[PDB]
């Protein structure tokens, strides 16, 4: 797969897989694995976890 | 985790 896509000006913009969305500033968290990201509701994130936690996505997470 | 948060 691939997430990300640049703008005309040569910078990178994140997609969420969960929506197909672009990053727009919410927050966002990075998969562990895979390192896709995600916006918070789109994987059930209400606050900013442990800082040492690691977090995996829901398809790496069956993995 | 690694979060972030730009706007
Ligand atoms: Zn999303
Ligand atoms: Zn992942």
């Amino acid at each position: 797969s691939m997430y990300v896509i640049r703008d005309e000006w040569g910078n990178q913009i994140w997609i969420c897989p969960g929506c197909n969305k672009p990053d727009d500033g919410s927050p966002m968290i990075g998969c562990d694995d895979c390192d896709d990201w995600y916006h918070w509701p789109c994987v059930g994130i209400m606050t900013a976890p442990p800082e040492e936690m690691q977090w995996f996505c829901p398809k790496c997470a069956n993995k | 985790a690694r979060t972030k948060q730009t706007a």
